């Protein structure tokens, strides 16, 4: 009787499940355009306001959680990328679930401190909350588990510099800068590689899913890196066709970036 | 070859064992449909083109025992109403296509014995078939599955729906 | 049950298959039998 | 009787002889500092000085014995990583015991003269010195031998400079900056290129070493120099996961010095 098998994949619904979030409230708020609350808006935004302790303390909390997160989706890197389990026999899955619920209440907090909705739909943490937040609830309903999209976590990294600020540890514009260029060049690197290890594990779907590569993370994570600094071994690379489209895309991208970020990288050069 | 048995339109019985077969082309059998018993035991046949059997509509039992097949195409097999009987022992099947038994009516006789069955949620249909049309007590002793990780004691008729459960059936 | 199809059987539980080209075991095993010969065969897979 | 065989590996022995020295006195002066000297300082010093003739003498010296120990490890890099001989049969284990304990009396001789422990416990020096010295004496103990990080003897060769401005050879201070500078590049491609043949012909140790891929010293440099010109044919390439980490961490430390050292290399070049 205890058995694990794929069946068949269920990824359409765990996307799904976000794409239906996310354009659907656009259109919502969309349409409410063109059809005590100044006191609640005060309220929640001197509530994550950073000058005030608790502000302070909740962002430490959250970029920790997304550490935590981040080490969890590491952990399951290494399991097949769709599988079944059972909600109740593993903890593991409770600790993700007690982070992505205080992701929503952290999310729902930060909405309600918004004076521009749409705009604030658009952000990089609003939608790493979509595509994050809600594939956790259908996994435990259905009982069932796909890698997806949680490597997007990693895109919070660009705030360690911040979490450093007003811990009194750095001080200069110098240092900041660098630290910040850092955490956003380590950041792209980790999610590059994460959709690259996706795109390439899962196969394509045309095809029936029959050209899946082998490739663990951190093999993306060499192929990343071999790639971006223009050498190109040839040893590992991506197969697929979404995967090829993907490398292309990532190619361009880092050269427009870089090309972009060179005068910051001679100012901290200097003279 | 294509064409092999061109001129013998009446053909009723057909037998091919010991031969060392390696490669049976497509369509080959155009013509031959009017067969009912085809042995093509004994070979070392891998994979069958799909199609190859779909000439053939009067077979009634078929053996492909002591071969190197490892998967069963649905699409090679097609629909057979009149067939009758089905062998796949002595060979390296190790799971069958859902659905694959329902195409055909009539599967009133199967032999199995030998494959290294793993027994999972692949298996589901055939053990939903064995509750259908139960196997000999001595065919069922014999035809055993591998159990993943641990012994291979586990008989493959000793499973139930409960181990059905597991399957996620399409959603509503 | 005893006895195979194709083998011949000894008092003893004494199973011989010698010289009969079977591509795998045959189908008559018994729990009667305490000795199986199963020599130059050309068996290749267990 | 007479046979060689590996046996059991014995390189965490030969590694811990340097990390319980290099660690071990570290946490001494650390706890010193916690809780006739001045003559035999400056005797020391002065024992040592680049302006008298004994100091002169004493670093040409020094390199010379140290381009030996580099010519000696370049020797023994076509035989396997640990092997058994004797030391009283082979006389080129003598040449080098005798490098090395003269190493470890010039190292003594520093450390007399050395106004702060701590600092001169951290220079690129003492570190060779101790990660050097300790393992031939563990080797004539044991009565075999480990390949171990002999190569970094090499990264003395940035003195080289040095010796030919008191041999009244370079006077110009471009010649001397471009000296240098070859020196640098150098000495930190044969060190790559020690530990990059190290890793790979030693294998995974969590694999027990089964990953082992037969790559010469050369075949290393070879690599290496494919891979700063950012090159990358792909016929020759790191297959362990250590190996890899090791690349993509030289990658990353050769893009970064080159950006660092831009700028000196225009100066050079000039108007
Ligand atoms: C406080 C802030 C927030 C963020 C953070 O700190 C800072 O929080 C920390 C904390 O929260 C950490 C987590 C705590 C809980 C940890 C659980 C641990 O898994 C456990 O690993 C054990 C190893 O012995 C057991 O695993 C079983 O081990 C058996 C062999 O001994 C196998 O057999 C069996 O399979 C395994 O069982 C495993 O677990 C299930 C048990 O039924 C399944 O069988 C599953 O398959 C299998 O794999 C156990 O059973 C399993 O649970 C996992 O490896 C890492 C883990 C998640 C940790 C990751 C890092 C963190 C997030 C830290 C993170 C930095
Ligand atoms: C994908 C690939 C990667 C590599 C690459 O291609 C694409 O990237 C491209 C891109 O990154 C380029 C760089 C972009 C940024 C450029 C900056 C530019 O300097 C500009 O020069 C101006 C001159 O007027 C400004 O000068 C100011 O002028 C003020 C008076 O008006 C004064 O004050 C004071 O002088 C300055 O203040 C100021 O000094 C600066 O705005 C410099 O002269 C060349 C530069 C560095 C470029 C060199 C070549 C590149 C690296 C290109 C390179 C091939
Ligand atoms: C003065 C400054 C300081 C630095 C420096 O100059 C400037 O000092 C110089 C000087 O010091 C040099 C060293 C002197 C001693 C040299 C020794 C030499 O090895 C010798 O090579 C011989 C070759 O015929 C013999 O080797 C044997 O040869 C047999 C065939 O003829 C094999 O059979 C047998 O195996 C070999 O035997 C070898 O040696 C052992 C003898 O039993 C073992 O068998 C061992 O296995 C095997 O390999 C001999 O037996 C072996 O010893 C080695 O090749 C280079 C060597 C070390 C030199 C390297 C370069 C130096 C350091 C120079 C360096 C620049
Ligand atoms: C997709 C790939 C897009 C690549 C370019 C992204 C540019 C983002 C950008 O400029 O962010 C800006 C706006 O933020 C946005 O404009 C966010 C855009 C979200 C696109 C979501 C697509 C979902 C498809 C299914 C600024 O973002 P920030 O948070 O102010 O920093
Ligand atoms: C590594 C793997 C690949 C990762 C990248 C792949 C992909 C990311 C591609 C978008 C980069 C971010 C755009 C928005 C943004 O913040 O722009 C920034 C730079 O960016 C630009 O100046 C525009 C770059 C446009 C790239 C268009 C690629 C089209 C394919 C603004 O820079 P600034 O300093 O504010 O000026
Ligand atoms: C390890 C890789 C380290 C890479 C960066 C090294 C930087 C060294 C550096 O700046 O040297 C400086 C200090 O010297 C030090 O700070 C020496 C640091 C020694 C680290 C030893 C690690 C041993 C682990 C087991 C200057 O060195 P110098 O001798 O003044 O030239
Ligand atoms: C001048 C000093 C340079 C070199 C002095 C001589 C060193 C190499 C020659 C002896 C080693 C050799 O060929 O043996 C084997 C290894 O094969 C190789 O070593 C091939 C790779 C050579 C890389 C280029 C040499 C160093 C680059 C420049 C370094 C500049 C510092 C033969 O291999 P096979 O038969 O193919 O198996
Ligand atoms: C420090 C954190 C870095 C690393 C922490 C450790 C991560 C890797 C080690 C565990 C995974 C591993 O080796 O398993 C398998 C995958 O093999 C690989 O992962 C090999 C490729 C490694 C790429 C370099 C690591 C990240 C680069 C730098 C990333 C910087 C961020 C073994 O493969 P096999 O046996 O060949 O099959
Ligand atoms: C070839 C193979 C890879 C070898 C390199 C790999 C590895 C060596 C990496 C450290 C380089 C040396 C640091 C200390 C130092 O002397 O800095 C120098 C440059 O260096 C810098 O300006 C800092 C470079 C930081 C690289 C961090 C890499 C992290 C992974 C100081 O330069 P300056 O002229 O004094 O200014
Ligand atoms: C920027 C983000 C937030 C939105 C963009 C949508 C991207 C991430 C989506 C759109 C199409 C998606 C792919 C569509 C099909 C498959 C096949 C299946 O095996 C799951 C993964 C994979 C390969 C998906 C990966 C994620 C994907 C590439
Ligand atoms: C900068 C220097 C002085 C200190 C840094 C420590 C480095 C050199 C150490 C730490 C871990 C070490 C590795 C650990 C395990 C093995 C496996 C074994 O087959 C010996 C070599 C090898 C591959 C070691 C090579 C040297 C190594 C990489
Ligand atoms: C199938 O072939 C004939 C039908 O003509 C029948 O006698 C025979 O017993 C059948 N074979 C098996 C293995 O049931
Ligand atoms: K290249
Ligand atoms: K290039
Ligand atoms: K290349």
């Amino acid at each position: 009787v205890p058995c694990d098998s794929r069946g068949q994949r269920m990824w359409w619904a765990f996307l799904a499940s976000s794409m239906v979030t996310f354009f659907g409230g656009l259109f919502i708020i969309l349409l409410w355009r063109t059809l005590w609350m100044t006191s609640v808006k005060d309220w929640a935004g001197v509530m994550i306001s950073a000058q005030t302790l608790t502000g302070r303390v909740l962002v430490v909390l959250v970029f920790a959680l997304s550490i935590g997160a981040l080490v969890i989706y590491f952990i399951d890197s290494s399991n097949p990328i769709e599988s079944c389990q059972n909600f109740y026999k593993d903890f593991t899955l409770q600790i993700d679930m007690a982070f992505n619920v205080f992701f929503l209440l952290y999310f729902g907090l930060r909405f309600i401190a918004a004076n521009d909705k749409l705009w604030f739909w658009l952000e990089v943490n609003s939608v790493v909350d979509f595509f994050t937040v809600p594939p956790v609830f259908v996994s435990v309903y259905l009982n069932r588990s796909w890698l997806g999209l949680r490597f997007l976590r990693a895109l919070r990294l660009i705030q360690f510099s911040e979490i450093l600020q007003f811990l009194n540890i750095l001080k200069t514009s110098n240092s900041i800068k660098l630290v910040n260029l850092l955490s956003i060049f380590i950041s792209t690197w980790l999610t590059a590689a994460g959709f690259i290890h996706l795109v390439e594990n899962s196969g394509d779907p045309w095809e029936n899913f029959q050209n899946n590569q082998a490739l663990t993370y951190w093999e993306c994570v060499y192929l990343l890196m071999v790639t971006m600094s223009t050498v190109g071994y040839g040893d590992v690379y991506a197969k697929t066709t979404l995967g090829r489209l993907f490398m292309v895309f990532f190619i361009l991208g880092g050269l427009a970036m870089f090309a972009s970020y060179v005068p910051e990288i001679i100012e901290l050069i200097g003279n | 070859p294509p064409g092999a048995f061109a001129g013998a339109g009446a053909l009723q019985r057909l037998d091919l064992r010991e031969n060392g077969l390696h490669s049976v082309h497509v369509r080959a059998f155009w013509g031959l449909g009017a067969l009912q018993l085809l042995d093509l035991s004994a070979n070392q046949l891998e994979a069958l083109a799909p199609g190859t059997f779909a000439p053939l509509r009067a077979l009634r039992n078929l053996s492909l025992a002591g071969n190197r097949l490892a998967r069963l195409e649905p699409a090679a097999l097609g629909a057979l109403p009149l067939l009758r009987s089905l062998s796949l022992q002595d060979n390296e099947l190790a799971a069958l296509a859902p659905g694959l038994l329902g195409r055909l009516p009539a599967l009133d006789a199967l032999h199995l014995r030998g494959n290294p069955w793993g027994c999972g949620c692949a298996l589901r249909p055939l053990c939903a078939w064995l509750r259908r049309h139960p196997l000999p007590a001595s065919e069922a002793e014999t035809v055993l599955c591998v159990w993943p990780g641990r012994l291979t004691l586990s008989p493959l008729t000793a499973f139930s729906d409960a181990a059905f459960s597991h399957c996620a059936q399409p959603l509503a | 049950p005893d006895c195979p199809e194709v083998c011949t059987c000894v008092p003893g539980g004494l199973a011989s298959c010698s010289a009969l080209s079977l591509p795998a075991v045959p189908p008559g095993l018994s729990l009667r039998l305490r000795a199986l010969l199963l020599d130059h065969n050309r068996v290749r897979a267990l």
